């Protein structure tokens, strides 16, 4: 599940007519491609989170060293006994979390969600590029398909409208299948069929 | 005070701020956002799509 | 000083307390009367005009039997009676 | 927290050094035109967001979410403690009642 919404359309008095409001799962800004933006590039990304898990890795070998002397300085001088061996073995494991998090936040911030900062970059263009995938790939679209006459143009204006603004190859249109013609419309259960 | 006192405070909003060719235009932009005119929040063209609002 | 009736029965509560204002005649010399009257209600100079003291204050501007009121307040449908008379 | 933070500042304003050099190896072979003055504009500005983020996300990770990869903190006294509040300064309980 790379990508999930779900939208609130406009002022209306009609409530089972549909509107377009999950057509903003593709907004994006475009006042200026002068410059090609950095952080679509697959390479890119990759030696920005390098050159972090490096900067992480030695954060953690850097305060193992911290570890020896904080012993004597802050746990001698808390109990008239010395039990200093498990101090180091709470200490040394307690590092190594608080270094694992820094790892699963360094790739978060590069591979994962790298787009929830940037409004040139769509919810879904940038969710499928932390797969290095293009709007190319989205191959079949699965309609909501409910036999009206409202729903079947404005579901079909819908995908055609953010596969326009996304940057499709004219000529690559996704197929659209239509269950609900076999199963029926579930009202509640639809999605998950 | 002005609405607890003339039955005014639920204003019903009979249009959105963007227009008929302006609802697809703001959905598709980030940062395109209200601006004010005619003491009304609207939205308007130049706004949308603008070469000022990525500095 | 009938507009004055109102701020001291605006902010006071509960309580039936004399008037700073027992007699019209106060008024004529306001500036050094004002600031006395607006250092017992040091919340009255921060509070704006209320609605229901606004609509007042159009409905003592257009009193019968008064002088004309030397000021415009409001554009409404009773502009010109405000202004050019 | 702010080891991190100069360790954000200092990869900000070294990678605006690394722009310097990009701009005539990776742009002025794009097009036959050269556009180099707002390749720059584009691409300080994106370094600010790109630093920005890393900014909030070393906050969250040492301020407001540090928690939530511990298990010897509980969900109630890491929430209240990124406050720097303890447990004995919940003062009411609204039960359902």
């Amino acid at each position: 599940l790379a990508m999930t919404a779900t939208a609130t359309d406009k002022i209306g008095r009609s409530v089972p007519a549909p509107g377009k409001g999950i057509l903003t799962t593709a907004r994006e800004h475009h006042g200026n491609l002068k410059y090609p933006s950095p952080l679509l590039n697959i390479e890119y990304r990759k030696r920005q989170l390098n050159k972090r898990l490096e900067q992480i890795k030695s954060w953690e070998e850097t305060e193992l060293s911290y570890l020896q002397e904080e012993a004597e300085l802050a746990k001698e001088e808390f109990g008239d006994e010395f039990s200093m061996h498990e101090f180091l073995k709470e200490r040394t494991e307690e590092v190594y979390r608080e270094s694992k998090r820094q790892v699963s936040d360094a790739k978060k911030q590069w591979g994962n969600s790298f787009y929830k900062s940037d409004p040139r970059i769509a919810p879904l263009r940038g969710a499928l590029a932390a797969f290095n995938l293009t709007i190319d790939d989205i191959g079949v679209a699965s309609f909501h398909g409910t036999s009206t006459v409202a729903n079947d143009k404005n579901e079909s204006a819908t995908i055609n409208n953010m596969m326009k603004h996304l940057g499709r190859s004219e000529g690559n249109p996704v197929f659209g299948v239509f269950q609900k013609y076999l199963t029926g419309h579930p009202k509640g259960a639809a999605g998950a069929w | 005070h002005n609405a607890i006192t003339r039955n005014t405070m639920f204003v019903a909003k009979d249009k959105a701020p963007y227009s008929d060719e302006l609802e697809q235009p703001v959905y598709l932009d980030p940062l395109a956002r209200v601006e004010e005119n005619k003491k009304k929040l609207v939205f308007s063209d130049k706004t949308i799509q603008s070469s000022q609002s990525y500095v | 000083g009938d507009f004055l009736r109102r701020v001291e029965e605006r902010f006071t509560s509960s309580a039936g307390t004399v008037s700073l204002l027992q007699n019209f005649n106060q008024l004529n010399e306001p500036e050094q009367f004002t600031a006395d009257f607006f250092e017992k209600f040091p919340q009255a100079g921060k509070q704006l005009i209320s609605e229901e003291d606004c609509d007042y204050f159009l409905m003592l501007a257009a009193r019968p039997g008064q002088k004309p009121v030397p000021f415009v307040p409001v554009l409404d449908e009773r502009f010109e009676f405000f202004f050019k008379k």
